[PDB]
Formats: C-alpha cells, structure tokens, sequence
C-alpha cells in the first residue's frame, strides 16, 4: 500500500495530452490560399475548431470525474494501478468517437460507440470504487474514519456511473501545467517535421544557398516564438496565482476549464497572424482575432482569482486577502494581459493604420512589465499614497 | 460592424470581473 | 520567495515533449509499399531514427543540467521563473538545429547555430546561477548554510558553462513519465488525425457502407492498442520500482535514459508488425524486431534496480533490501517483461511457424502475470520452500 | 544469420544484470 500522487500525476499527463489532441488538425489546417477561397473553406475550419472545443470539454469533464473518484480513494496498491491504466486507455479513445460520431450524425454507429465509450469509462471506475471500498485502508482517512461508509459506498458508484465543492489543488496544477506546455511547443513539432530546408530544395530554388532557404522560412519561426512567449507567459501568471490558493472549488475548476480551452487557440492565431495576406485589411483582422485570443485566455484566470476571492477568509493563503502584503500585487498580474490585449484591440479602431505596429510593441512591452511588476507597483503606491 | 459589439462583450465580461471584485471587497 | 516545485514540473513536461519530438517523424515514415523499395527507403528511416536517438540523448543531457542546476538552487521567485522560461525556450531549438545540422554538415551554417544554441543555454544558466548567489536566501538549505559558499558560486559556474552523485527522485519520475505519456499515445494522435472516415471516401469505395470503412482500418487500431498496452506495463514496472528508492544516483539516471531511449520505438515497431507484409517471413522479422525492443526497454530497467541493489544499505527503502518482505517480488516484476520478450524471440528459432501466434498470446499472458504477480510468488515460493 | 549472434548478445546483457545483482547479494 503505497501513495498514489505518481499514478495521478502520469493519469494528469495522459489526459492533457488527450485532451489537446484534437488541436492538431486545426494548427496542420490548410491556413491561406490566395484568391480567397475561404469561402468554402471556412466551413471547414469553423467546423474543425467546434470539434476542438467540444472533445475538450468532455475530455475535461472525464478528468474531473477521474479526479474526484481518487480524492475518495487515498492510496493505492499494484491493482489499482492497473485498473486506473484501464481507465486512461478506454478514455483516450473519447476524441476520435467523438469526431466520427459528429462526421456521420444520420449512421446510428457513430453514436452507439460514444456510449460506449462511455459506457465503459463508467464501468472501470465502478470497478475501481468496488475495489476500493472491499479493502478499507485504502480509502482517505475521513471516509474509512466515518461509520456512514455503507452509504457512501452507494452514494459514489452513483456518482460515477455544487460550486463550494473541493477540488484537487494538486491535480489542477498538473492539468493546467500539462495543457500549457502542450500548447506552448506545440508548433515547432510541425517546424521539425517539415520545415527542415530539403537538399533539393535549396539546391533548385536556392541555387544552393543554404542561408537564402532558411530565410524563406522566417514567418512560422517568428510565429513560434511569440506563441511561446505568448504560452509561456500566460502560465507564469497562472503558477503566481496557484501559489498563493489553499483550496480550489468547483468554481474555480470551470473557469480554469473556460481560460484553458481559449488558451489553446494561440498557435492558430500566431500561424494566421505571420501569414501574410495580400492586403494589411486582413492584417487588421488577424490582429484583431490575436487580441481577442488573448483576452479571451487571461481574464477568465484573473475571474478565477476574483471568485476566490468571495471566499478568500477561507479559501486563500494570509498574505492575497484584502489589505494583504501581496494582494494589489497579485491584482495587478492577473490584470496585466486582459489591459493590454484590450488596448491593442481598441487600437484597431482608433490608430487603425499603427495597430499592426502596436500588436508588436506589445509582445515586447508586456514580458518587461511582468519583470519589474513588483518595482513598479511600488512606485505608483509610493505616487499615489498621498494623492 | 461586429468589432465594437465584441468590444463591448469584453468591456462586460472585464465589467463582471469587476463586479464580482467589488463585491468581494463589500463583503470584507 | 516560494517553492520551486511546480516551475520544475513544468519544465520536464517541456523536456520530455522536446526530447520526444523527433519521434514522429518516424511514425509519420511511408512505412511500407509493396514490391521492396526498401533498397532505397530504408536508408531514410535509418537516418530518421539515428537523429531522433541523437536528439533524444541530447536533450536528455541538457535536461540533467537543469536538474542539478535547480537541484543547488533550492527556491524560486518571479524572476526565476521568467529566467527558466527562457532557458525552456532556448532549449526547445536543439532537435530542429541538429537536424539541420547533420542534413547539411558541409555547410558550416548549421554547425554554428548549433553551437549559438548550446552558448545561450549555458549562458541563461549561468545568469540564473549568478541571480541565486547574489541572494543568498535563495539557495539550498546547505549551500547557504556553508562558509564555503564563495567557491561553489564559481563552482557551479564553471560546470554549467561521478556515478554516485545524487540526482533528483522527483525529477527523474517527472520526466519518465512525461515520456511515457507521450510516448504511449504516440500512434492514437494520427489516428485522428487522419483515419476518420471521409463521407465521399465511404461512399465510393465502400458505398455508403460505414461499418465497412471504418473496419478497413482495424490493423491501425490493433497497433495502437498493443502499444498501449505495453508501455503502460513498462511505466508500471518503472512506478513500482521508484515507490521503493530512497536516493537515485547517476548511473540509475542514465540506465534510465537508455531504457526510455529503447522504449520510444515501441509505437513504430507495433505500426510495423500490424502492417501487414507481403509473405510471412517478413511477418516473423517484424515479431523478432519487436520482441527486441520490448527486451531491450525493460532489460534497463532490470539493470537500473540491480545497480542501485549494490548500495540498498542506503540508496532503497529497507522493504527492498536482501530478505526484505518484497525483494522477490520485486526483482519478478522487474524480470517479467525481459523473460517473456526473450522466449517470444527464441520461439521464432525454435518453433518459427508458430511465433506470431505465440506474441499474440504473450501480449496477453504479460498482463495477466502482472496482475496475479503477489498471489504467484506465493505460491512459487511455498512450493519451494521445501525443495 | 545475425539473429543467434543479436540473441547472444541480449544473453549477454542479461548475464551482466545477473553478475551485479549476484555480486550484491555477495557484498550483502
């Protein structure tokens, strides 16, 4: 009888990688034909992204399921293990039902596999809680302390086959940390698989010079590294958050969700961004659509912070409750990226002909920011505590 | 057109997050 | 100042997606057309595989680096973090320049940018070195409590810029089963990427007739089944090895590196053995191929406990030592996989005509074995107890 | 053919497996 933090920690990394697994076609999409034949071709993407939005969440929604069946259960033993492999392996199989169930709505095949699919999900971690419940000194300490066992041995088969609720701040973490390091490198695996210059290549086009083909390249390299910068930093933000919470609630866990779905458009919007149109208006548009990518990814972490908050007496550590030693600190990291993706939007339509220029001074203005947050709120206090 | 109206989506939802905060300070 | 746990979590994700990113290229490898253009392809795919090993072991290196730099420094703060960011960004480049470094190494552009990429890394570790020692709260307990502290701030320098040293047990569980995960749903990513069926597809050459489609494809299935299957049990061997390991030396850590190393083919030799060739005889090299790898994935793992047995006295847990109360069941789980995988290759000498079968009934018994594995050492060791 | 010499050389890496879990069990 061991500590089961590994098997979750390796069940967190499964399902982050199934849960993004569904980006892939959208970033490897067929990004921009001339002579606009989007068209027709938009259907396509609209429809690839709803299916991305989709498989996440019920990828998330059986991430939670799975986390709350082992905050129940407290250790586990070399069954357990196994059951729990089970359980991954029958529930990585949910996105690909999923996009065939939505490819083929009027065949009856499609939708009987997802129940099946879940089905089994459903059985697996009944079998987990049999197990579980038939051996006492492996459940968590309160429920094998408790006499009302018996009930809850029915109560969470029911469960498995509400907002002040606990969630795992441990396996939240690893989620979160799992989905934001997917997202962050997730297209220089395509530079890698493609973008390497082909002998041929430079030596036909090129006339083999070599410098001359990787230039050719330059865009998707830039778009990789301000998606990176864009990634990395977002999940700087949600790491200073999570350092200072004692308990996370159901709440919380949606709007983790809500900002981890809109954190993975990113690649698509730097791919889009740094491939160039034929005319800046849908320059104009991209940068549009990067702004609103952004925000839409940041401000449900700072509604995060804001709905602990309510609870704060209880739910965060001493030093970010109101009045604390870091609370307007915290307030303003939280705040930064919404203010300037909400800016360089708001450019758009006021200095139009300069946004493009804008979008770029952010990305450099906001790492810089986030660097000397702490020495410049305490410079606008210090200017402000006697105005 | 649609720019300002999605402006004005996100001006709510940052409007919510403010609301949300103060009443938290309210509640004290 | 706060702990540095979660940052370095982080960063093994990173590590682990970088290390295995050049994996799928050689899944994605035009496996196999008939009438043996092998004469000419399989000059490519051993070029494919020969970079990912490559690229595998340097990152492995570069990761090391980061465990023992971050092993001296013992907390983190916020610029510590954006520090690492950079460093995780910099890093991220070493697959995609070496691969363009061995594709045109006459040109000396490619071998410089690999030595601009391994400068920047050794200079962001040596700013990060610098930041820590210039605030001495920052460091471990012990290096901040030694008078000698003046020397190690060069020390550690002039490293960044020896088998029972010490690595980090969190660390190395981190990035194994980051590449575990990663490599267990290797082959399921294409499959949706790729394989649902396309409704003009079906309606061709099936004609309308979805269940024959999707049928056409078992074998993909098959494969990425298998695959699972086997590394999942590998990472429970390795789970079950690591519950039970005080301290983790550096031979552990590169015994370790091997057996991942070995264990990342596993998905290309499943695709392979599932893609049917021509003749049998074919079928039995790609059994025997198979059987390689899984042989050669755990013997490493077997390696890794006996090495870290000959000092037990302090490197395991009492539980594992010589007569403890798991020592035998221990080196059976270790020795399971080994075992079957050497009789599954013999048998293709032995009783060739029979072997497929006999894999496939492997694949089968090794599960089971895993599962019964307490009850059988039991009963084994009660039989012979007096023999 | 190679495959005998390939299996006498995973017979091989067993046998060091063997040899350094013997001589542990030796140093005791």
């Amino acid at each position: 009888i061991q500590c089961s933090q590994r098997m979750l920690s390796f069940s967190d990394a499964l399902l982050s990688i199934i849960a993004t697994v569904m980006i892939l076609p959208v970033t490897h999409t067929e990004i921009s034909p001339e002579q606009q034949f989007d068209r027709s071709v938009q259907r396509l993407l609209a429809t690839r992204i709803a299916v991305y939005l989709m498989t996440f969440l019920i990828v998330t929604v059986a991430w939670a399921a799975h986390t709350r069946l082992f905050q129940v259960v407290g250790k586990t033993d070399d069954t357990l293990a196994l059951l729990n492999l089970a359980c991954m392996m029958t529930i990585t199989f949910l996105p690909y039902t999923f996009s065939l169930m939505v490819t083929f709505p009027d065949v009856p095949l499609g939708i009987f596999l997802f129940c099946v699919c879940v089905i089994a999900i459903g059985v697996v971690q009944a079998l987990i809680v049999g197990y579980a419940f038939h051996f006492p000194h492996l459940l968590s300490p309160q429920i094998q302390r408790s006499a009302h066992r018996a009930l809850y041995r029915r109560h969470v088969l029911g469960i498995v086959l509400d907002l002040h609720e606990p969630l795992s701040k441990e396996r939240v973490e690893a989620f979160s940390d799992g989905v934001y390091a997917i997202v962050a490198t997730l297209l220089i695996l395509d530079i890698c698989e493609d973008n390497v210059p082909d002998p041929k290549d430079v030596k036909e086009r090129f006339s083999g010079s070599l410098v001359a083909a990787l230039s050719a390249t330059g865009p998707r390299f830039l778009a990789y590294f301000g998606s990176f910068a864009t990634v990395g930093l977002l999940w700087f933000a949600h790491h200073s958050l999570f350092l200072h919470v004692r308990k996370a609630t159901r709440a919380m866990g949606l709007l983790n969700t809500l900002s981890l779905a809109f954190v993975g458009g990113l690649p698509l919007a730097y791919q889009q961004t740094s491939a160039f149109a034929r005319q800046p208006r849908d320059e104009l548009e991209r940068v549009r659509v990067s702004c609103t990518i952004i925000f839409l990814a940041s401000i449900f972490q700072l509604a995060m912070w804001t709905t602990a908050l309510l609870h704060q007496a209880e739910t965060l550590q001493p030093s970010v409750w109101f009045g604390g030693r870091e609370h307007v600190l915290m307030f303003a990291k939280l705040a930064l990226y919404p203010c300037a993706s909400l800016l360089a939007f708001a450019s758009t339509c006021l200095l139009s002909r300069f946004s493009v220029g804008i979008f770029h001074l952010m990305q450099i203005a906001v790492p810089c920011a986030f660097l000397l947050l702490r020495l410049l709120v305490g410079l606008a206090l210090a200017t402000l505590r006697v105005l | 057109l649609i720019p300002i109206a999605v402006g004005g989506a996100l001006a709510g939802l940052v409007l919510i997050v403010l609301i949300a905060y103060l009443v938290g300070r309210k509640r004290s």
